[PDB]
């Protein structure tokens, strides 16, 4: 399974849940920003590598980071 | 089922087609491994026979169905073989037999116990003894 | 911990194809193992050189007993000019008759194959002249293989394994190599030399039984002790002796002659023997620098630390290189493989205008092979120490211990480097194109005085100070009078200027127009090739698009499509693409080298010197003009002994193409298609009885670019030695 | 000469080569009528070839054994037309190219949207910048002095 | 097979005189009677009136190793 | 997709134009037309300003030209 | 939210394809996606071809995550239509999949945890030379 | 033909 990691720099602008095709990020209440939201990704295990999260950024370096591992049968989309 | 990857078409469920296919030694059942291996490699080794004896290197001498029925027995030895190790890496000694247990109509049936290492061996053996009967049986009758 | 990849589990778990492509790749890769620390690396390194160091005396074990027992050695020492050397013996059931008709060569009673490793004439050297000896050499192989795997064993047991304390002295390991290693053993060379080569060229047979019962000086060791050491070279060897009988001999044993031998053409033994004894010596006196558990000696780390200019013009100078070099194994195997590929380059140059072994001038085939394999070797190493300097850089390097010195102010300024590489390499590759372009027009419309054609006064100047008189010029050793020619005239130069200055040999070959132009592609293929390494290495901490490249690791596919998309934007990649240009400049040079050697031994040098300034004549008058023979080595009418280079050829050529499937078609197509492939294999009857263990997938993109670069390489080598073996054996001139 | 080498105006592989594209062409022009057009082509272009030819012996160049001049980039006095020459020349006018287009990019750097200046050239202010490259090393000089050429 | 000369007396005598038949069902038949043989037209073109096809014949070269 | 099929056909008569001019006005057409077997047909000449006149040759009947 | 369940619920009309399960159905794990539709009308299928979504409750089953959420995304952006899927094992247990909390993950919701969430810059991370021979990595701390 | 041939040589 990958791994994939939220940094501080975030602005809480809800584009990388959206464009994450699997549902493995979310959105959580916080006060480190003005929109007073951050991300999180509890189901990491579902999570196939495709890097669309990091496409969808607005910073000067992504907030979001995805960084390949181990791979198996749910991240490496088999359908048989 | 539509959402199961498969179609029902003329050829895939035909009633000539289905009796057909299912009176194969390698689709009964009830049938010990062994009888099915010996006519699998009877088949098998007499229809190998003949492309060496024909097409071999030595098809224009007189040495053409010794050295034919010799490869032919090397190729049967060869895939009894491969037959034994893909048995041993496959199936393991203890475990139960890993066929269906139901048909299309749903009624219940006794797993095949060729998925299984004593049945799988008992049809290796069978088919090894088969090719060499088969093999020699067509040399025999080719040249005498 | 349960599958094949026992030292990785992440391996083991999946249940792909992959599993068994990456654990076969990444099996000696020891800092990556689960588990790890520095001693177990330490000593499984140590168990690899032993393992190593047995197939080494394995293979020349194996080498000298299959030329014993299969070949001619005893035929070919009588006639050395007249006889082709046997490497093995050919048995063969699909050989038809014709193939074994045509294939016996030589004395033989079967079909064998010509040697053209060259390795008849050095054995022939060395003083070996019947095959009880080559039977004896290979005993003495097979047993220090032997010894090799059972010291490796014994070094792998607990009771004697070595500590990192003890793997990490440096001055102790640098003072026995430099004395024990290289000075005792040109010592030991030098004695063989004296002892047996020399008295077996004047046909006095010297073996173990009876090596005690002569004289290798009649005065014996009197004068070395004395201090009359001149009386070892009083009777130099008439100008007239014939190699390996007693006619026109003399006594001496060290000279400083110069030259060639005149029948063999090659360096006189004496003249070999006393630069062994002399490098050993300066070895044994240079191997005493650095200290050690007797109290005296030079201390490394305080030797860097003292070099910092006044000024800070380099900043802290060399302090904390020690430690940097010390704890990290890549900067030492980059140091190492930058030495040998420098090394090897100097031997491919050096063996083939200045060359040692009897007999070997007169064999074309074994020098040109041999030179090839050289300079290909050379250029793979090369590269590697790129390559593991790159990875240093992503793993081993602490920026904070390293503050200010020389390693953060190359990494400060790694722009100016890259854009002045650029700049050299576009420069020479603009005008080396247009001055050929310009050629090639010229003579196409019909005009040849329209050219452009340069001389290259600097390399003649060269040639004229070091006492060539082909041109005019007359500075040095070529004036008479000199205080160099005077200082030198006493000793070596009267041999010297006679072997320069004669047209058969290949010391200092005349060169003129021709050769500028194929200098300046050279220097075009080593510059582009430089920048394309050294732009790896330093952009491997991070770069603008990427800044963040050391948490990835030294080799991954790609960053997405985002930003842009980002392919090929590893270090690994930057090895992956300047492998190309590497063989691309090896191919040159040695394209240079075969076409001035070949005319030159068919008689004209005209040809070269007329047909090498236009691109046109390189394609038709080497290529086309020199394949004639080696395409018709079968055809419908019959066969000859060239079928088989005629077959590698074509091998080669078809893995060459192959090559270009993994290098240009990408992993989604043939995924879909593997798709489709199990479905197909899954729906069928008779067939479904059998199913896989491992789902197949297709291979990943760093997998495709190794396999689609392993491709290009062995066809590009397999073609080019069947050309150039079948294209000099057809005319054997 | 230099380097072993012949004076051009005294070898005699240059007059065989001459000679060889002489009844080359001479070989062509016989097929053809003596007065058509083809003939004046013909004669036009063996004309050429004497005058190059024999411009060539007169302006001092060496040919090499095989036949064909040989050019000097050593530096002797006697070849300062053969690299040295043009190539100050050269140097002359790059120069004058590249200080041109680097003017022209400082003129455009005042505005707010410089791009629409880089894709779409305006003639009035280009015409004013070309001319001045006349006079390149004195400005080149003078900057490099006062510390202009390079950022800060 | 089909392109050639003919004679008064009625005898054809084709371009490559029929190899074809016995040839080129090998590789190397390929390689040696077709591109080696058939391209000393293209290469000796030099100082001749065709000349610009071996030109191109260099240029198209230049522009395939440039492709990859 | 009318605007554009109409400026392609305008092209293509151009091009047609510019054939037959070219048959008309630098070409041996009328030699060719009374002995066809022996002259090679000819409707392009090349200049005389570098070097490249000897791209003009002896197809036959009297005229020199890239053959085409 | 209390995950709900999928008893009886009928299928589409669809007339078959061989973009459907496989072995690994009968072997791993396959989906279920269920949702609710005010009329009949036709759509796409993820595997291929058109097919036919009743009124009321559909029920339908997939291979992979990935095309039950397609299929999902699709029916929200045109048809407008909540949807949720669960996933199937072969012994029998039956996995909430989608929206666990009751609301999708655009929109924030208290009583959510912070999962893999680094409170320093993406460039004040370790350097590799720190993490060695030992098991964490640098991006871990 | 001649005169086809020498328009291009008029200069
Ligand atoms: C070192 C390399 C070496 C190589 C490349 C060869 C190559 C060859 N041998 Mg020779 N040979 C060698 C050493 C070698 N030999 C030694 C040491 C002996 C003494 C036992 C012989 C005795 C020998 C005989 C008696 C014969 C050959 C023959 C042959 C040919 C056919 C191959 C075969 O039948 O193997 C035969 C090999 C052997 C019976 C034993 C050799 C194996 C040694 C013990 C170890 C090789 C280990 C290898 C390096 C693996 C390392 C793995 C590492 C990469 C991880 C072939 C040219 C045959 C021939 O004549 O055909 C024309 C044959 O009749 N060889
Ligand atoms: C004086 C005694 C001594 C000696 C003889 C050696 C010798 C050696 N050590 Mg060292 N070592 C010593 C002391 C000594 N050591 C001490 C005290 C320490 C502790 C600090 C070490 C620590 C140490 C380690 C940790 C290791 C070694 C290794 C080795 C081996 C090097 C590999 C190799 O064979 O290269 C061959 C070397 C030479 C022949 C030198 C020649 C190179 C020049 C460039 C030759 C130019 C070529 C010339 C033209 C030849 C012609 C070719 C011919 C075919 C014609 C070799 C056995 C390595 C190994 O292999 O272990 C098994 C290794 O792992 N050593
Ligand atoms: C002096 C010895 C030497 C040593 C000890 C090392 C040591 C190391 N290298 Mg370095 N290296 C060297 C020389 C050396 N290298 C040279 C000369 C080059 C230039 C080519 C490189 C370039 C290099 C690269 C590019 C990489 C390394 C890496 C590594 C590490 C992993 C090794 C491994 O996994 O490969 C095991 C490899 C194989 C078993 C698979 C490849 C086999 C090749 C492709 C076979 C070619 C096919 C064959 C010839 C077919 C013949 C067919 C027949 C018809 C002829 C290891 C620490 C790897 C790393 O990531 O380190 C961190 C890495 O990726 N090295
Ligand atoms: C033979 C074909 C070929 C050629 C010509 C080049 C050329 C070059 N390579 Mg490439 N390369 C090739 C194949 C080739 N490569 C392959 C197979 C690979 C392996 C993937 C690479 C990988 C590679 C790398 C990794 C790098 C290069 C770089 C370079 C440049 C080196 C500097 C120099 O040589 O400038 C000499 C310049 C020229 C010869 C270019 C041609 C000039 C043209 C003909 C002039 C325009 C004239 C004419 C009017 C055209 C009009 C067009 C028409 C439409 C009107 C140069 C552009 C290096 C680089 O970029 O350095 C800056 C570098 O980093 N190459
Ligand atoms: C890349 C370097 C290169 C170089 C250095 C040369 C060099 C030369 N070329 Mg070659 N050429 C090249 C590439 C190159 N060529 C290529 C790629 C091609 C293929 C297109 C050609 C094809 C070619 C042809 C077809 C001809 C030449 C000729 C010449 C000569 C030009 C003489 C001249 O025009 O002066 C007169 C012009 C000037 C002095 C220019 C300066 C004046 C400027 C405009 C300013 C004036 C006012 C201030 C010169 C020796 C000519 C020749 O006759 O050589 C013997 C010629 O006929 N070249
Ligand atoms: C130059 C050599 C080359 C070769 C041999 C191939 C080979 C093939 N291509 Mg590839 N391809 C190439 C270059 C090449 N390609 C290039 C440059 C590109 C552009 C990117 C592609 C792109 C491409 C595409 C897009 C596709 C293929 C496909 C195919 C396959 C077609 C089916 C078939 O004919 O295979 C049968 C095998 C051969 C004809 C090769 C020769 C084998 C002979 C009989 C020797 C066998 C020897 C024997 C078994 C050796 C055993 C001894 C050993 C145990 C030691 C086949 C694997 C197609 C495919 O996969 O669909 C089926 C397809 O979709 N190729
Ligand atoms: C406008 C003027 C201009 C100037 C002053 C420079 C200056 C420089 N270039 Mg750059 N360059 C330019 C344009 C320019 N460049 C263009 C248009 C390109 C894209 C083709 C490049 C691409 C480029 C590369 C790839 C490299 C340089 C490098 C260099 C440096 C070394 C000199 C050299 O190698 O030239 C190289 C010159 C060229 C390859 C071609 C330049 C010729 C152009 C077409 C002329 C400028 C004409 C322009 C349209 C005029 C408009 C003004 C008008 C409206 C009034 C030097 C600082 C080298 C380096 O980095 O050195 C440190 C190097 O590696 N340049
Ligand atoms: C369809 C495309 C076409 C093409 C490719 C050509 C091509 C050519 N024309 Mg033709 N031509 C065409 C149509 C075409 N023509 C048409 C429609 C007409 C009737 C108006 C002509 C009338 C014509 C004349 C009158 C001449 C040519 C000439 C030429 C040649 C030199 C052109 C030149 O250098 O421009 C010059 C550059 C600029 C005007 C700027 C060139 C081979 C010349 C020739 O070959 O002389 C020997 C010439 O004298 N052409
Ligand atoms: C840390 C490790 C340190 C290791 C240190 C090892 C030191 C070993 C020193 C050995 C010194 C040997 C000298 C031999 C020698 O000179 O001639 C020893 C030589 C060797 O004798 C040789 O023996 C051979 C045997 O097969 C042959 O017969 C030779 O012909 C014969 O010359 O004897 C001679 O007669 C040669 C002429 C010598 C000159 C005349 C004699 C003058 C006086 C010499 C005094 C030498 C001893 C004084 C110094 C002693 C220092 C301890
Ligand atoms: C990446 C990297 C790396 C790598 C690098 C490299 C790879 C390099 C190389 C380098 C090289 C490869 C170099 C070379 C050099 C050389 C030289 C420097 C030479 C010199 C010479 C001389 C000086 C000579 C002289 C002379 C003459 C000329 C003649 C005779 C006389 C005399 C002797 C005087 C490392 C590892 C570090 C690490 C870090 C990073
Ligand atoms: S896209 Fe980037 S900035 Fe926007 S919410 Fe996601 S992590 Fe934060
Ligand atoms: S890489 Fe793809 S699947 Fe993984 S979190 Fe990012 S968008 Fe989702």
């Amino acid at each position: 399974s990958h791994s994939v990691k939220i940094y501080d720099t975030c602005i809480g602008c809800t584009q990388c849940v959206r464009a994450c095709p699997t549902d493995v990020l979310e959105m959580i209440p916080w006060d480190g920003c003005k929109a007073k939201q951050i991300a999180s990704a509890p189901r990491t295990e579902d999570c196939v590598g495709c890097k669309r999260c990091e496409s969808a950024c607005p910073t000067d370096f992504l907030s979001v980071r995805v960084y390949l591992w181990h791979e198996t049968t749910r991240s490496m989309g088999l359908a048989y | 089922d539509p959402f199961i990857g498969s179609l029902e078409t003329p050829v895939t469920s035909s009633p000539l087609i289905a009796w057909y296919l299912s009176n194969l030694p390698g689709y009964r059942t009830a049938v010990n491994p062994l009888l099915r291996g010996v006519e699998v490699g009877l088949a098998h080794g007499f229809f190998l026979v003949g492309p060496f004896v024909k097409a071999g290197p030595l098809r224009n001498t007189a040495y053409a169905g010794s050295a034919g029925s010799l490869a032919a027995a090397g190729l049967v030895v060869i895939l009894s073989m491969c037959l034994t190790i893909y048995g041993i890496s496959s199936f393991k000694e203890g475990e139960p037999s890993i066929a269906p247990s139901l048909t299309l109509t749903g009624r219940k049936k006794q797993p095949d116990q060729l998925q299984t290492a004593d049945g799988w061996a008992k049809f290796t053996g069978g088919f090894f003894f088969g090719g060499i009967s088969g093999v020699t049986w067509a040399y025999f009758l080719l040249y005498v | 911990a349960l599958r094949f990849p026992r030292f990785s589990q992440g391996l083991a778990q999946d249940p792909t194809t992959r599993r068994i492509w990456f654990g076969i790749a990444t099996a000696h890769d020891f800092e990556n193992h689960d588990d790890i620390t520095e001693e177990r690396l330490y000593q499984n390194i140590f168990a690899s050189h032993f393992g190593q160091l047995a197939i080494i005396f394995l293979w020349t074990s194996g080498n000298l007993f299959h030329v014993a027992w299969q070949g001619n050695f005893e035929a070919w020492v009588q006639d050395p000019l007249h006889v082709r050397p046997i490497a093995h013996a050919i048995w063969d059931p699909h050989f038809g008759q014709p193939a074994v008709e045509a294939f016996t060569r030589g004395g033989a009673l079967g079909p064998v194959n010509i040697a053209y490793s060259g390795v008849y004439q050095w054995w022939y050297t060395i003083g070996l002249r019947t095959n009880g000896d080559l039977y004896t050499g290979a005993l003495f192989l097979l047993f220090l293989s032997a010894i090799s795997l059972i010291a490796g064993w014994l070094h792998l047991q607990p009771k004697w394994k070595p500590s990192v304390s003890w793997f990490k002295n440096a001055e102790s390991r640098l003072n026995h190599h430099l004395s024990g290693l290289f000075g005792v053993s040109s010592l030991a060379w030098t004695g063989h030399l004296v002892h047996v080569a020399i008295p077996g060229s004047r046909g006095e047979y010297v073996r173990w039984n009876n090596f005690l019962g002569v004289l290798p000086h009649p005065q014996g060791l009197g004068p070395l002790f004395t201090g009359q050491w001149n009386l070892y070279a009083q009777n130099p060897d008439s100008s007239s002796h014939l190699f390996g009988t007693s006619q026109g001999t003399g006594t001496a044993i060290l000279t400083l002659l110069g030259g060639f031998h005149p029948q063999t053409q090659s360096l006189w033994l004496t003249d070999i023997a006393h630069h062994h004894l002399a490098i050993a010596i300066l070895f044994l006196v240079a191997g005493h620098m650095y200290r050690t558990n007797f109290g005296i000696g030079h201390s490394i780390k305080d030797l860097l630390e003292a070099h910092i200019p006044p000024g800070g013009r380099l900043g802290r100078g060399h302090r904390g290189l020690y430690d940097t070099i010390n704890n990290s194994i890549h900067f030492q195997l980059g140091l190492a493989l930058a030495s040998l590929g420098v090394i090897t380059s100097l031997v491919a140059q050096h063996m083939y205008s200045l060359p040692a072994y009897a007999f070997i001038a007169q064999d074309f085939t074994t020098q040109a092979a041999l030179y090839t394999h050289h300079q290909y070797i050379a250029g793979f190493i090369m590269t590697g120490a790129f390559a593991h300097g790159a990875i240093f850089f992503i793993r081993d390097y602490n920026p904070e211990q390293n503050e200010d010195n020389v390693l953060a102010r190359m990494l400060d300024h790694k722009e100016a480097i890259i854009s002045h590489l650029s700049w050299a390499s576009l420069f020479l590759g603009f005008h080396t194109l247009g001055l050929y372009v310009h050629n090639d027009v010229m003579l196409a419309f019909g005009t040849p005085e329209k050219q452009i054609l340069i001389e290259p006064i600097f390399a003649q100047w060269i040639q004229s100070a070091h006492g060539k008189t082909s041109y005019g010029f007359d500075v040095l050793l070529s004036s008479t009078n000199s205080p160099a020619f005077n200082a030198g005239r006493s000793i070596w130069l009267p041999g010297w200027l006679n072997a320069i200055n004669e047209n058969s040999n290949s010391l200092f070959l005349t060169i003129g127009p021709g050769d500028f132009l194929v200098h300046h592609a050279i220097a075009l293929g080593l510059h582009t090739t430089t920048l394309i390494l050294v732009k790896g290495a330093l952009d491997a901490r991070g770069s603008k698009l990427m800044p963040d490249k050391k948490d990835f690791g030294y080799s991954f596919p790609c960053d997405g499509p985002g930003r842009g998309g980002t392919c090929d934007i590893s270090a690994w990649d930057a090895f992956y693409l300047a492998v190309f240009w590497m063989l691309n400049t090896i191919g040159w040079v040695t394209f240079y080298w075969h076409w001035k050697h070949i005319t030159l031994w068919q008689g004209n040098v005209s040809q070269f010197n007329e047909s090498s300034t236009y691109l046109m004549g390189w394609l038709r008058d080497y290529l086309w003009l020199n394949s004639s023979q080696l395409i018709n080595g079968y055809n419908p009418f019959g066969m000859n002994s060239l079928s088989v280079w005629a077959w590698m050829f074509l091998f080669g050529h078809l893995v060459w193409a192959t090559g270009f499937m993994f290098l240009i078609s990408w992993r989604g197509y043939w995924q879909e298609l593997i798709e489709t492939l199990a479905w197909a294999h899954e729906r069928t009857p008779l067939a479904n009885l059998i199913r896989w263990r491992d789902k197949p997938v297709a291979l990943s993109i760093v997998q495709a670019r190794l396999v689609g670069l392993a491709h290009f390489s062995v066809g590009y080598i397999f073609t080019y030695a069947a050309f150039l073996i079948a294209s000099t054996s057809g005319k054997f001139g | 000469d230099i380097s072993g080498l012949t004076p051009c105006k005294d070898s005699k592989q240059f007059a065989k080569r001459e000679k060889q594209q002489i009844k080359k062409l001479e070989s062509s022009l016989k097929l053809y009528a003596p007065e058509s057009a083809p003939a004046l082509a013909l004669n036009a272009q063996i004309e050429k070839t004497k005058r190059r030819f024999d411009n060539y012996g007169k302006y001092g160049l060496l040919c090499g054994s095989d036949g064909l001049p040989h050019l000097i980039v050593n530096g002797d006095q006697r070849h300062w037309g053969e690299f040295i020459t043009p190539g100050i020349l050269f140097l002359y006018i790059a120069g004058w190219i590249g200080w041109v287009g680097r003017s022209y990019l400082i003129a455009i750097s005042g505005e707010k949207k410089p791009a629409m200046k880089e894709i779409i050239i305006d003639v009035p202010l280009a015409s004013r910048i070309i001319f001045r490259g006349f006079i390149w090393p004195v400005a080149a000089y003078r900057e490099f002095l006062n510390g202009d050429l390079i950022a800060k | 097979d089909v392109w050639g000369s003919i004679s008064d007396q009625g005898v054809v005598t084709h371009i490559t005189g029929g190899n074809f038949a016995q040839s080129s069902i090998t590789i190397n038949g390929w390689l040696r009677d077709f591109l080696w043989a058939q391209a000393s037209q293209v290469i000796q073109s030099y100082g001749s009136s065709l000349s610009a096809y071996g030109l191109f014949f260099l240029g198209a070269h230049f522009v395939w190793a440039f492709s990859l | 997709v009318f605007s554009a099929h109409f400026g392609q056909l305008s092209i293509i008569f151009l091009w047609l134009s510019g054939m037959y001019f070219h048959g008309a006005r630098f070409s041996n057409y009328e030699a060719w037309l009374s002995d066809p077997t022996h002259i090679g047909p000819s409707a392009q000449v090349v200049w005389s300003i570098v070097g490249q006149e000897i791209l003009n040759g002896d197809v036959g009947g009297g005229f020199r030209g890239i053959q085409i | 939210t209390p995950p709900q369940l999928d008893p009886n619920t009928p299928s589409p009309i669809f007339a078959g394809s061989t973009g459907g399960l496989l072995r690994k159905a009968q072997v791993e794990e396959f989906y279920v996606i269920t949702w609710n539709s005010p009329k009949e009308q036709i759509f796409e299928m993820p595997t291929g071809g058109a097919a036919i979504m009743r009124e009321g409750p559909n029920l339908l089953k997939l291979a992979r995550k990935e095309q039950c959420l397609a299929l999902g995304t699709r029916l929200r952006s045109k048809y407008k239509i909540t949807y949720q899927f669960y996933r199937v094992f072969p012994n029998g247990e039956v996995q909430y999949l989608h929206p666990k909390d009751g609301v999708y993950p655009e929109k924030a919701n208290p009583g959510r945890e912070g999962v893999g969430l680094n409170m320093r810059s993406i460039g004040k991370n370790v350097s590799p030379i720190e993490v060695k021979f030992t098991g964490k990595q640098s991006y871990d701390l | 033909s001649g005169a086809n041939f020498a328009r291009a040589f008029t200069v």
